[PDB]
């Protein structure tokens, strides 16, 4: 939440767990998501493919 | 510098309606077990 974590790295860690159940951008554009969401925020999160 | 972009509300609209669907772990593309559930509830 916004325990020290701030609103924009709040949303990246919930990805990031997100990131941990496997989910790439396919997973994201069929829910509607854009696939840039994923990659760049894979970029900022610093997540090995 | 990013703490806190235009991109905030944004990403928790779409990133946070699909944790809540994993939350209940009924995600289609994504059955989640206890491990799981614990990353994602203790870390964010």
């Amino acid at each position: 939440g916004a325990m020290g974590t701030t609103n924009q790295k709040e949303a990246e860690k919930a990805v990031s767990q997100l990131f941990e159940v496997g989910v790439r951008f396919n997973d994201f554009i069929a829910e509607g998501i854009e696939p840039s969401v994923v990659h760049t925020l894979f970029l900022k999160l610093g997540l090995d493919s | 510098s990013d703490a806190v972009e235009p991109s905030v509300e944004k990403e928790y609209k779409k990133i946070i309606s699909f944790r809540d669907t994993v939350f209940e772990g009924k995600h289609q593309q994504f059955l989640v077990p206890n491990n799981v559930r614990l990353k994602f509830l203790r870390d964010r």
